[PDB]
RNA sequence: UCUCUUACUUUUAACCAGUGAAAUUGACCUGCCCGUGAAGAGGCGGGCAUAACACAGCAAGACGAGAAGACCCUAUGGAGCU
RNA sequence: ACUGAACUCCUCACACCCAAUUGGACCAAUCUAUCACCCUAUAGAAGAACUAAUGUUAGUAUAAGUAACAUGAAAACAUUCU
RNA sequence: CCGAGCCUGGUGAUAGCUGGUUGUCCAAGAUAGAAUCUUAGUUCAACUUUAAAUUUGCCCACAGAACCCUCUAAAUCCCCUU
RNA sequence: GCUAAACCUAGCCCCAAACCCACUCCACCUUACUACCAGACAACCUUAGCCAAACCAUUUACCCAAAUAAAGUAUAGGCGAUAGAAAUUGAAACCUGGCGCAAUAGAUAUAGUACCGCAAGGGAAAGAUGAAAAAUUAUAACCAAGCAUAAUAUAGCAAGGACUAACCCCUAUACCUUCUGCAUAAUGAAUUAACUAGAAAUAACUUUGCAAGGAGAGCCAAAGCUAAGACCCCCGAAACCAGACGA
């Protein structure tokens, strides 16, 4: 099948 | 085996266990042979006459039921006209 | 944080006996924060390490590196503070005896690469330390000559021992 | 703990389970053993060389009538009214060397210690008691604390 | 946290005082110190058969080099001395080829001689005097 | 110990608040496999196995055993030389630094357990001089334990207090079973 | 290990066994405290065998401090300026005795 | 912080140790250090050596003339007879 | 680095408090009291355990017997989900069965 | 397109100045041949080689990096469909 | 004839070289009771010990000063030019 | 990021499967099989560990353990002394 | 010597006791935070499933009377995993604490804020002088990794034996896990600091007490009974169900 993973955003205030 | 209960925080005893077996209060354990009632017609005399035996257990045998039965059921017992009131104590045993 | 290179000029000497050595002067400064790296800083301060005062700012007024200017600024106000607070009286009998960069405290920004992903970014700073001594600066040490090196030959030759016995 | 399996991880099957196969508490057919256990009498066996100890040892007395509340005074027997106990049964260890002269009230006796108690002077009568009665003979104390 | 660990820079510095002299990241560093400690302790411990096993080698190879400046071979020196009696170790020996070379000689000197009396023995089956630094002397 | 209760919890890995979903899923990235932040792995997670509750250290010794205690504490007492005896204790001034003196003349030690009846026939003036000390401490014969005894270096009773101490504690020899609590009226108990 | 640690060669002291054999202990300095069960096999020691130590050889000056400690310890001072300080916290009588003998 | 008494106080012998070790303090004579007694060091002094001094010669042997010119000096610098 | 740099402030424990001085007293209060009072009736604490010790599957059950139902409503879903949790722990994994 | 490739321009490139990531990383003082060995070695055996240290390239190896193989099997693990 | 083990002898000492598993002797920190009083003791207890979980968080490295990214020209800095 | 959305809750779902499981020191310690939707697991045997009670355990000699055809081997069982 | 390091106290936890809150003016169910207009619609309902039964298909504790005991007994049940009473018993009004945490801990909390999401929803991080800062003084340094002071020297798991000498000589196939067996080119790991994983019964064993009786009612008892000690981990699916939120 197709597997994609999305990218995590980090919080930004670091 | 429910060492510990939702409502009493107690060991609970396996009913099949008393359902099938007899305990002395020595510590042995007595029960019926498998097959004793089944396809008589098959079976020669001397057999079924080994099948209608009252036999005793192993000695992992008997602690399982041991550990499968609650305390209450290894206590002295006082009946009137047990059938079984002399072989509640043993005898002549050395170590 | 630390803040020791800037005490080190408070430090007090009881008076020489009459009979002793000049104890040449002896000026320590620096320059916290600079927005510049410190491994580009020490290049610039390994080039200073060794010249005198005018040598090294004569050398530092022709690189075209971001961190010379200031480099050159940091020398021109510790020789103005050497003459004029540590007692030194030739403006140009000093040397550099100690000059390094050190990490400063850094920031952390967000990069944005070409995807949902990123890196961090970080925004370098960096200290300067320079350390100037009146005198001359001391003559380079040479290499060591053929004789020298047959010298130092014998002797590990006629230092040996008989090992492993009486 | 061991290396990996059931043991390790702590998911063991439950007592009684051998693997699979039919276990040996179900192989055995069932059988009336304990059928109306809770429901058999019982009584608590009180030997005749007992209560001649008793009475030697100055406890319950013969010169007054000897019944339940007295043996348990005394601290000679233990009646369980919980646990389906309906009294004291007499029985004839110590028919011999058995000088007492009692008058006791007991729930069972075997005719030899109703000889040998009868033999010395004395009286054997056996009387019931239901397990409220039981009870309330065995520990007066609370059953006049309880006010009724 | 009831208790939690407080010496624990102690503990790390045990392990990391007999990595100060190492080389790399495993001087400062104890996930890696710790190993090459380990292997360093073992190393020490597994070393005292090797030193005497090298030694005895160093002992052997001076001995054969004295015994050969004096024209003898290794295995006839130590056997006949032996035969005559003088036990002496390759330790001491050595020290002596080194340090006594005038006693070093005599006693090649006195292995040669036995084994020319060995030699003559062996041909003549003693007939009469068996050699003279032969007749060993006897205990009881 | 038997009196202890601790009341240290912690909260396990689904007490604490949030933790449901779980983040960045199986198998897709290079990251450690995780089904919820909370987990003991996790700063801000529970605790694996930390204190649980009010926690209660309850037991007891047989009243026999503890009674041995006492006489035992009692006879300790005496064959160390910190037991003293009095008919009475009563001063003539009712003052802390009285007793102070008299202690440190007599050479009792640093702390003195004085031991008196009912708590009701307690004179005044030594009621008033104990109050104020610090290691002097008065308790009637109904508080005497093996705690207070160990803690204190002496020991002062009274006469009634020796009779009522020798009377309890020798009437658990030679006696019956229970049967029942002894808080009820057993005939001859009082 | 070997080399992890400094190394010397077999020497003597002063030439101590070529004319008289000198003691090359100098001094004990004792530090036991009054109370304090730590200190109780040094209390014993200075009850018992430090009195026949000194006797035993005079070439030695022993100090017992008696302050309050929670670690007793015995300091050992040689003529070389060497100084040894050794712990005798909870120690047996014997034990001490065997420490002492050996510095 | 850590609650706790012992590795505090662990770790402050090492910092004074390291501290010794970085700023040694400049030697001081033995007399002026805690354990010592003139008298009974002079008598373990003659006995060790196995020899049988006469104690007041030794302490004669000990004492020194610049010894004696410091000490009138500080007597006559401080007034004191 | 892990270390205080600093020795922690003196702690000074007052060894005859009150409590400290006063501690033990009243017990065997039963037994030199002619037994009207019992020592586990000088227990203070919860209601669930005053003279009980328990396990922690059993405080839990004891707990929710006695006082569960004047309970917060989170505490109570809590308290549920750990005798279900502790039962399951309890009676179907470990060693020794 | 190719036989069969060549020339120039722009970008890139390389150097100088400013700013300044990411995957990756057990530690590394990180050579070749033959042999060996969990069966394909920089690290083991036997030989050979061998002052130190940047820069630009290349892609033969590091069973190179990435994704706890999707192919195959197993699980008294699932789910979609008939 | 010699060399050659941790085999054996020699001087002294000996509990001091198997996985899973099992028995045992001690024991670091902390808190509590009572001691102690430059950091200890006898006991009771427990969130009681980390070279490793593509572990969690924070710091800082490596890759790397590398990949990458900017400002059309002259001048009076009015303006003009491409 | 749909063979069936996403969020919260049941939920610390369950995992015979992989990974991990933290002071010192000493000691004993390597298993014939049976059954099982069972062979990636478990239960009972067997081996192993601890503590107790008691008396024999191992090694073994004579004598002894159908036949049937054609051989019938290395050996085995039993077994006092020692 | 830089980066750094270190610190007590904000607060919190578990109990006890006590039943607790809410209109200054104005605005706020329409597109909430909107001064002012004619269809008046309206709520009341058995959870399910994961899981256990080593599959699964009947079944599988979880409900709101102080305790205790009867009793894990009677009973129920693919009579099997397990489920499980009652009669009866009896349950002393008052006392403001901590062998709890101390900034990765203790509440998520400095805050349900910032930030992320259309929405339901998810959800942070962090502070440290001193009596005085209307004392900006000079001190206070010492301590992780990373660097600098101070690049390098034939050869080789980085060391050990050593040695007069750092190297040169000789010896030596990282660790963990997993396996019949790994230097293995099988797993994992840049490194530092902190956090991070064995919870309990039956029956035995040892040590006390009392002893044909023990136990502070109930229970056990042909030396037993009472009390104590000692004892059974952590992370991870794809799933299923209920109720919301989304064109
Ligand atoms: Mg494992
Ligand atoms: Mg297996
Ligand atoms: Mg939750
Ligand atoms: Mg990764
Ligand atoms: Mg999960
Ligand atoms: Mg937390
Ligand atoms: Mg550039
Ligand atoms: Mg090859
Ligand atoms: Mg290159
Ligand atoms: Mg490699
Ligand atoms: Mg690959
Ligand atoms: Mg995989
Ligand atoms: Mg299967
Ligand atoms: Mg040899
Ligand atoms: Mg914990
Ligand atoms: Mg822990
Ligand atoms: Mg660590
Ligand atoms: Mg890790
Ligand atoms: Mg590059
Ligand atoms: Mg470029
Ligand atoms: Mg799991
Ligand atoms: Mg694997
Ligand atoms: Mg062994
Ligand atoms: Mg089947
Ligand atoms: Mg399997
Ligand atoms: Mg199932
Ligand atoms: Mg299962
Ligand atoms: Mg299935
Ligand atoms: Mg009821
Ligand atoms: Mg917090
Ligand atoms: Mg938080
Ligand atoms: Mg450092
Ligand atoms: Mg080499
Ligand atoms: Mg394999
Ligand atoms: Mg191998
Ligand atoms: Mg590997
Ligand atoms: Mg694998
Ligand atoms: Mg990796
Ligand atoms: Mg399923
Ligand atoms: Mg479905
Ligand atoms: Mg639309």
């Amino acid at each position: 099948k197709k597997r994609f993973t999305p990218p995590i955003y980090q919080p930004k205030f670091k | 085996l429910t060492y510990f209960s939702a409502r009493k925080g107690k060991r609970k005893t396996v009913k099949a266990v008393i359902d099938r077996f007899l305990r002395l209060h020595c510590g042995l354990w007595v029960r019926r042979k498998a097959g004793y009632k089944k396809k008589l017609w098959k079976k020669t005399p001397a057999r079924k006459k080994r099948l209608r035996e009252f036999v005793f257990c192993n000695k992992t045998q008997s602690k399982l039921l041991d550990k499968m039965t609650t305390s209450f059921w290894k206590r002295r017992n006082w009946y009137v006209d047990d059938p079984y009131q002399k072989y509640h104590d043993r005898t002549n045993l050395k170590v | 944080i630390s803040r020791k290179w800037e005490k080190k000029n408070k430090i007090v000497y009881p008076p020489q006996l009459p009979g002793e050595p000049r104890r040449p002067a002896e000026i320590y400064h620096c320059r916290r924060q600079i927005k510049y790296s410190k491994d580009k800083m020490w290049y610039l301060a390994k080039l200073i390490r060794g010249m005198s005062i005018d040598q090294a700012l004569a050398q530092l007024e022709f690189n075209d590196k971001k961190g010379a200017k200031i480099i050159k600024e940091v020398l021109l106000e510790a020789q103005d503070m050497a003459v004029r607070d540590h007692n030194v009286e030739f403006r140009s009998n000093l040397y550099i005896a100690e000059s390094t960069s050190g990490r400063g405290q850094c920031l952390k920004r967000i990069r944005y690469h070409g995807r949902g992903r990123f890196g961090i970014m970080e925004k370098v700073y960096c200290h300067y330390f320079v350390k100037l001594v009146e005198g001359p600066p001391p003559p380079p040490e040479p290499p060591k000559t053929a004789v020298a090196h047959a010298k130092e030959y014998i002797q590990q030759l006629r230092s040996r021992t008989i090992v492993h016995t009486l | 703990r061991g290396h990996k399996g059931e043991r390790q991880r702590g998911t063991r099957p439950r007592l009684g389970f051998e693997g699979g196969q039919t276990p040996f508490y179900i192989r055995i057919p069932k059988y009336g053993f304990n059928e109306g256990h809770s429901f058999r009498r019982q009584y608590k066996p009180l030997s005749l060389n007992r209560l001649q100890y008793l009475i030697d040892l100055g406890r319950v007395d013969p010169s007054q009538p000897i019944d339940l509340t007295q043996l348990v005074n005394g601290r000679g027997v233990t009646i369980q009214p919980l646990k389906r106990d309906y009294g004291v049964q007499l029985v004839e260890e110590g028919a011999d060397t058995f000088t007492a002269k009692v008058n006791i009230e007991v729930q069972l006796a075997s005719e030899l210690a109703i000889a040998a108690i009868e033999k010395n002077g004395g009286v054997v009568t056996t009387a019931f008691y239901d397990p409220r009665s039981l009870d309330i003979v065995c520990k007066p104390v609370p059953f006049f604390l309880r006010g009724q | 946290l009831r208790n939690r660990v407080t010496d624990r820079y102690f503990r790390i510095q045990e392990v990391l005082k007999h990595a100060r002299h190492f080389r790399g990241r495993k001087n400062r560093c104890y996930r890696l110190a710790v190993r090459t400690v380990i292997r360093a302790f073992v190393k020490c411990t597994k070393a005292r058969y090797l030193k005497k096993k090298n030694m005895r080698t160093l002992w052997i190879n001076r001995i054969t080099a004295a015994s050969q400046e004096h024209g003898l071979k290794y295995p006839a020196l130590i056997g006949n001395l032996v035969k005559c009696q003088v036990e002496l170790n390759r330790k001491v020996l050595a020290d002596l080829a080194i340090y006594e070379p005038k006693t070093f000689k005599s006693l090649a000197a006195l292995a040669s001689r036995r084994r020319h009396e060995g030699f003559a023995a062996a041909l003549g089956d003693g007939k009469e005097p068996e050699g003279i630094f032969s007749r060993v002397v006897q205990y009881h | 110990n038997f009196k202890r209760i601790s009341y240290a919890k912690t909260k396990t890995r689904a007490e604490v608040r949030g933790g449901g979903r779980k983040p960045w899923p199986q198998k897709g990235t290079g990251r450690a496999r995780h089904g919820s932040i909370r987990s003991p792995l996790w700063r801000g997670g529970g605790v694996a196995h930390g204190p649980r509750g009010p926690t209660s250290y309850y037991y007891m010794l047989p009243m026999k055993v503890r009674a041995l205690g006492l006489k035992v504490a009692l006879t300790v007492k005496l064959a160390q030389d910190d037991l003293h005896i009095m008919d009475s204790l009563e001063l003539p001034t009712g003052d802390p630094q009285y007793l102070t003196e008299l202690a440190h003349y007599r050479r009792w030690g640093d702390s003195v357990l004085l031991v008196d009846l009912t708590h009701e026939e307690m004179p005044q003036s030594i009621v008033e001089a104990t109050s104020r000390l610090k290691t002097f401490n008065l308790i009637p014969a109904v508080g005497l334990n093996v705690h207070s005894m160990l803690k204190h270096q002496t020991l002062v009773l009274t006469l009634p207090t020796v009779a009522f101490l020798e009377d309890k504690l020798l009437w658990q020899d030679s006696r019956y079973r229970p049967l029942y609590p002894f808080s009820l009226p057993y005939s001859d108990f009082p | 290990t070997a080399r992890g640690t400094p190394s010397r060669f077999l020497a003597s002291v002063l030439h101590n066994g070529l004319g008289r054999y000198v003691q090359q202990l100098q001094r004990l300095s004792f530090s036991v405290s009054r109370d304090g069960a730590s200190s109780r096999g040094a209390r014993e020691f200075v009850e018992r065998e430090v009195i026949d130590f000194a006797r035993r050889n005079p070439g030695v000056v022993i100090y017992v401090n008696s302050r309050p400690c929670c670690v007793p310890r015995v300091v050992a001072e040689y003529l070389n300026g060497a100084v040894r300080e050794e712990s005798i916290h909870c120690k047996s009588v014997e034990e001490i005795s065997t420490l002492v003998q050996k510095l | 912080v850590k609650k706790g008494f012992r590795a505090a106080f662990r770790f402050q012998k090492e910092l004074e140790r390291q501290r010794l070790l970085r700023c040694p303090p400049p030697p001081v004579r033995r007399s002026e250090k805690p354990n010592w007694d003139y008298h009974a060091e002079i008598q373990a002094f003659g006995h060790r050596l196995q020899e049988n001094f006469s104690l007041d010669l030794l302490k004669t042997a000990f004492v020194n003339s610049c010894y004696i010119k410091s000490e009138e000096a500080k007597r006559q610098q401080l007034g004191i007879e | 680095i892990g270390i205080r740099l600093t020795l922690p402030p003196p702690k000074v424990v007052d060894r005859w408090n009150e409590k400290r001085a006063m501690f033990g007293v009243y017990d065997n209060i039963g037994i030199l009291g002619n037994f009207e009072k019992h020592p586990k009736e000088l227990i203070r604490g919860p209601i669930w355990l005053r003279g009980w010790k328990g396990n922690e599957l059993q405080r839990c059950i004891r707990k929710r017997k006695m006082v569960g139902s004047r309970m917060f409503a989170d505490d109570l879903h809590n308290l549920n989900k750990r005798i279900r949790y502790l039962y399951k722990h309890f009676n179907r994994h470990g060693k020794f069965r």
